[PDB]
């Protein structure tokens, strides 16, 4: 930073070990003070290596003489005296980081927070921040997982993540803080941090247990409130990893989970695209989920869930691995919530497929097909129409429904004329065909 | 824009202080790559970094090479060329060049010489008083040039960081400075090796003896050393270059710089 | 532009060591260009003859061009200061273009001291506009690095009147 | 405050009325208590009229709002939570629970009645799409109201 | 005020200091300074944003004490 004026390498070499011997157990503070004077001299002479060596020797003396409080105020004075040399203080903090990790003790939490306070005066991206990150992680480990330190590691990560990350260390730190966030069971902030970090991909092509760990922490976060499409998307994103690391149990359970979720997702064009892309997988055929998807994807079949719970419901009781199945529906509270989600999901699926087939269907038959009563069926019909998914008009006093838009006479006669022109073109084509075949057949 | 991204393979052609190159890349690239995170969390990305070593290792060479991981277009702009007339309206030229960077959004403005000859002659304190510093404050308040939106940084390749207006090193200022000096023995032998790379002759790999005679010689001087070895060989009209040619080149350049200094 | 100079090296002299040095630095990269090519060292291009007038820089340059038997283009430096905006920049651009289009040429720019100031800025003047032309020449110096052809020869009296920007390994380097 | 009043009566935009009311209250910061109360009441009324009661909680949790807290302020907070719940019945309940506190005809009763009509219309339109023909007592049952008032509102809408 | 209190500007920002400049600063410049609250690191605006807005594009004209 600033040019060296007067070096004291000879002085420190000749005196520092003698000082260490003179205060082997650290009972003398005059030694600390005189090395402070020497390093002040070298600082006014603008020497960095001598000051760094003096600070390292001071903290080493404090280590060997185990005076924890005097260490705390000593390092406070060192970091606050005039700021000294940024290189030297970054060094001293680094050896303090190396030391605090080896002795368990009770007040090493106090040591960690003291160094955190010394480094949090600023100068984070500049002059070492990995030390502060490691100290926060060490605090996490010391407190064994709680909400306060989880919030701390939440609010710490951003500056270093933006400034100077590591393709492995920084992302592992992010993964080790998001899991604490989810353990705290905060959802808004955990969602925010997950969505702000997941923009950094194109390293997962060489992941070992990193993309899968991220995804298996964010599964709970998404599925906790209402997510069902991102659920299937990142479950297939964890499915494609056993493709390069073919391990049968995890592979097959991921297949089961993704097949279940993609069907369970609310109906949309994108969900249709995903289900059609999923269907036809050569490696998907050997599981009952193959039959489940083939039945429940297309051809507008009557998805009577009362029948399905035994026709294709064997995944709840016993299947090949049935572990994702037991996670989804075999659970008690969230399991029954997902059971109800299957129930309604199939109700809207039946309503939708009935929309494109039956114009007017009686209320009793529709309720019986939806496995509910008249009022529940009309409530779900209202829930669809307010979402504009279906064009439905109901007479409630008569309880009769219609799905066809009233045909305006303009386009009615237009399609009539188009039918006429189709017939005319058919007349032309048939005339040419029969005349020419007549020619070939009377060539005799 | 005059200099563009292609030809950015100098990451191996720099040789010396590869750790320094790595540190500058670590400082620069991430906001240059994904600045949106900085807006997303509410933190200001850095503006650039300062480079020392007035005649030493190629600061412009580093500017070219570090943009390898950046896929950006380095621009070699001169402080005098930016200030033109000695008026505060010199900001018009900086506006034009920043608009050029904005058009070629992935860009890094490499400054040529801000502390005009930091080793001697007139510094920031002498000659033009505060004109340089006010023009730099113009680019300083430019920092709100949509840093989140704009993939533009500015590297300050000064000669000597001695007279650099310490008011321009506070947070929000240029901030980061990376230390570059005359190459050490290791960097010197490495850059000698990379200079000799294109040269395929009999010679030897006796690089340490060459280093011994040519210690404290800048990277440009060592490139000139290799060129002088080639010149000696061709003046002899010899298709061979031996360590004696290297000795002659090193002695020639050493005597030349000794007389010129 | 002289199509071909006929002045011979024998009629000039006195500075024979310097003239042989610049011959090795310029004419040899023209005749034995393949020699440099197979060696792997690209010859330098920027040669700056500094010295009081009457020292034969012009005759030496034209004789060198004749020995190269290549194209020679002379630039009248002192009259490159035109009131028209970017006029000198355009002149330099098209001069380099012509040299590139016509053989490995000799770009003999005179009055390099007139072209470039020592940045001794003052209230009377500060070389505001001519700096555009100086930068244009600087940016044109690197155009012919591959196939090292078209050499640059700048003649002046006092080298010290120039800033340490034109002086570089790839730029003007051979100060004679 | 008067500019906010005029703009709130104009009803083309309420965010500028919010700005003016907040400026008036900031002028009335612990200086004139009744004018401050009126300014904050109008500010919160236009804030809920913006159909954004989510910021109401923060606004009433602000230091000055707690300083000038009162029964009318709590009634307005209850009105905001009724708007959150989209329950015209809850809005009417809050108005009855604090009637005299919000009975003021100038830009208090008028705007509360306008908002009540807005919730009535929104509830009816939100529940009316499926039905090509529905019995009005069923509609009243869904809206949790009597028959005469629901019929009168649906009429006044359709006339 | 157009941008509602500069989109919820903080109280400690008042223009009394950055307006009594006697530095021309035409209404166009005033609007540009107002929109120079585009620093979206936070949801509010501080006096620092106004100071930067006034600092950018400005010419130094002062010295009324001699005339008064
Ligand atoms: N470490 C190096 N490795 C290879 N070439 C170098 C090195 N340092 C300098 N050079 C050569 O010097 C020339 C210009 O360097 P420059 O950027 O002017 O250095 P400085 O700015 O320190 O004088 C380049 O063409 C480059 O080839
Ligand atoms: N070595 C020389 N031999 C013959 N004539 C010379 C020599 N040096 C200079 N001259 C004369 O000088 C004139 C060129 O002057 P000029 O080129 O302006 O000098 P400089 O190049 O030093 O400015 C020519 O007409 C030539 O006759």
């Amino acid at each position: 930073i600033v040019k060296m004026e007067v070096d004291y390498s000879a002085t420190v070499d000749q005196r520092l070990p003698e000082c260490a011997k003179l205060a082997k157990e650290g009972r003398l503070q005059e030694v600390i003070e005189t090395l402070l004077s020497l390093e002040k001299q070298t600082r006014t002479a603008s020497d960095m290596v001598s000051t760094s060596r003096i600070l390292v020797a001071v903290v080493k003396m404090c280590y060997e003489a185990k005076e924890w409080d005097l260490l705390n105020e000593n390092i406070m004075l060192l970091s606050k005296r005039r700021s000294q040399l940024k290189q030297a203080v970054a060094k001293m903090v680094q050896q303090c980081c190396t030391y605090v990790e080896e002795i368990t003790d009770l007040p090493i939490k106090l040591r960690l927070i003291d160094t955190l306070r010394m480094v949090t005066e600023g100068k984070i991206y500049v002059e070492i921040e990995r030390a502060r990150l490691t100290k926060t992680l060490a605090t996490i480990k010391e407190q064994n997982g709680d909400v306060k330190e989880a919030a701390s590691i939440l609010q710490e990560l951003q500056v270093e993540t933006y400034g100077s990350m590591e393709k492995k260390e920084r992302v592992e730190f992010i993964l080790e803080q998001m899991r604490l966030c989810l353990a705290v069971k905060d959802y808004i902030r955990t969602q925010i941090i997950s969505k702000k970090i997941n923009t950094k991909f194109f390293q997962e092509e060489n992941t070992e247990k990193l993309k899968l760990k991220y995804y298996n922490l964010m599964i709970q976060l998404d599925q906790h409130e209402g997510s069902y499409l991102s659920i299937c998307k990142h479950y297939r994103a964890i499915y494609d990893t056993p493709c390069i690391q073919a391990e049968s149990e995890k592979w097959q359970q991921a297949l089961k989970s993704v097949v279940l979720y993609v069907i369970l997702a609310p109906f949309d064009n994108e969900q249709s695209d995903l289900v059609h892309r999923i269907s036809g997988d050569k490696k998907l055929e050997e599981i009952p989920k193959y039959k489940d998807l083939l039945k429940l994807f297309t051809t507008m079949e009557l998805m009577r869930w009362s029948t399905l719970v035994e026709d294709y419901g064997m995944e709840l009781r016993k299947g090949s691995l049935e572990s994702p199945a037991t996670d989804v529906f075999g659970s008690t509270e969230e399991g029954e919530k997902r059971w109800k989600d299957l129930k309604n999901r199939v109700v809207e699926h039946n309503i939708r497929i009935m929309a494109k087939y039956y114009t007017r269907i009686t209320m009793k038959r529709m309720a019986q097909l939806l496995d509910l009563s008249v009022d529940e069926s009309e409530a779900f019909l209202s829930n669809l129409v307010v979402n504009k998914t279906i064009f439905a008009k109901v007479d409630r006093l008569a309880g009769i429904i219609n799905f066809q838009r009233p045909k305006d006479p303009n386009n009615l006669l237009n399609d009539w004329s188009q039918k006429l022109n189709s017939l005319m073109s058919l007349v032309n084509k048939t005339t040419h065909l029969i005349a020419k075949e007549e020619m070939i057949h009377n060539l005799q | 824009m005059s200099h563009e991204d292609p030809g950015n393979v100098s990451y191996s052609e720099i040789g010396g202080l590869s750790e320094q190159i790595r540190e500058l890349r670590e400082v620069i690239e991430l906001p240059l790559t994904n600045p949106e995170l900085f807006q997303r969390v509410g933190i200001i990305p850095p503006k650039g970094c300062l480079l020392y070593g007035p005649p030493g290792t190629g600061k412009t060479l580093l500017a070219r090479a570090v943009a390898s991981q950046l896929d950006c277009n380095f621009l070699k702009v001169v402080s005098s060329s930016i200030v033109d007339k000695y008026i505060g309206e010199s900001a018009r030229l900086i506006r034009e060049m920043f608009n050029y960077a904005r058009d070629h959004q992935p860009c890094i403005i490499f400054m040529d010489e801000i502390d005009a000859i930091g080793g001697r002659r007139f510094s920031e304190g002498t000659s033009a008083d505060r004109e340089i510093q006010r023009t730099l404050m113009e680019l300083l308040n430019q920092m709100d040039g949509f840093d989140t939106l704009h993939r533009v940084k500015m590297i300050m390749a000064t000669n000597r960081p001695d007279t650099l207006d310490p008011a321009l090193l506070r947070p929000g200022r240029l901030d980061r400075k990376i230390h570059i000096d005359l190459p050490n023995e290791q960097a010197r032998l490495d850059i000698l090796k990379i200079h000799a790379g294109p040269i395929t002759k009999h010679g030897e790999i006796d690089y340490e003896a060459i280093v011994k005679l040519s210690d404290g010689f800048n990277g440009a001087d060592l490139r000139n050393v290799c060129t002088e070895a080639g010149m000696f060989a061709i003046r002899a009209d010899h298709d061979f270059v031996v360590q004696e040619d290297f000795m002659k080149a090193v002695r020639k350049v050493a005597d030349s710089k000794k007389l010129e200094s | 532009v002289d199509e071909r100079p006929t002045e011979q090296y024998s009629d000039i002299g006195g500075l024979d060591k310097q003239i042989q040095e610049l011959v090795e630095a310029i004419v040899l990269p023209m005749n034995h260009k393949e020699k440099f090519e197979n060696l792997g060292i690209q010859p330098p291009k920027g040669v700056l003859m500094y010295g009081p007038p009457g020292t034969g820089k012009t005759l030496l340059a034209r004789a060198c061009a004749a020995q190269t038997k290549a194209t020679f283009l002379k630039l009248a430096g002192p009259q490159l200061v035109q009131m028209f905006i970017g006029d000198g920049a355009k002149l330099v651009r098209d001069a380099f273009a012509l040299a590139k289009e016509k053989a490995p040429s000799i770009i003999f720019i005179d009055e390099l001291d007139a072209i470039g100031t020592k940045r001794f800025d003052s209230e009377k003047a500060g070389d505001r506009e001519v700096q555009r032309t100086m930068l244009e020449l600087l940016n044109q110096l690197d155009g012919f690095q591959p196939n090292t052809q078209v050499k640059v020869i700048a003649a002046t009296n006092r080298v010290d009147i120039l800033d340490p920007a034109l002086l570089r390994s790839g730029r003007l380097d051979r100060k004679i | 405050m008067q500019s906010g009043i005029i703009h709130a009566a104009e009803e083309k935009d309420w965010k500028t009325a919010y700005s003016y009311f907040y400026e008036a209250f900031e002028g009335y910061d612990s200086i004139d208590s009744p004018k401050a109360i009126t300014s904050l009441k109008y500010m919160l009324l236009c804030k809920i009229m913006l159909n954004t009661p989510e910021d109401v909680q923060a606004l009433v949790s602000g230091k000055l709002a707690l300083r000038y807290a009162g029964r009318q302020t709590e009634a307005l907070k209850c009105v905001a939570q009724a708007s959150k719940n989209r329950s015209l019945a809850d809005f009417e309940k809050a108005l009855t629970d604090y009637r005299a506190e919000l009975r003021d005809d100038p830009i208090i009763s008028t705007h509360l009645a306008k908002l009540y009509d807005n919730l009535l219309e929104q509830n009816l339109i939100r529940v009316i799409e499926p039905f090509s023909r529905v019995q009005i007592e069923h509609i009243s049952s869904l809206i949790k109201l009597s028959k005469a008032d629901v019929e009168r509102k649906l009429s006044q809408m359709i006339l | 005020s157009k941008m509602n209190l500069s989109e919820e500007v903080d109280l400690e920002d008042y223009v009394a200091r950055p307006d009594k400049i006697s530095g021309a600063d035409i209404n166009s410049i005033c609007q540009e300074s107002g929109m120079l609250a585009v620093r979206e690191n936070r949801y509010i605006v501080l006096a620092k944003d106004f100071e930067k807005a006034y600092k950018t594009v400005i010419k130094k004209d002062e010295q009324e004490h001699e005339f008064y």
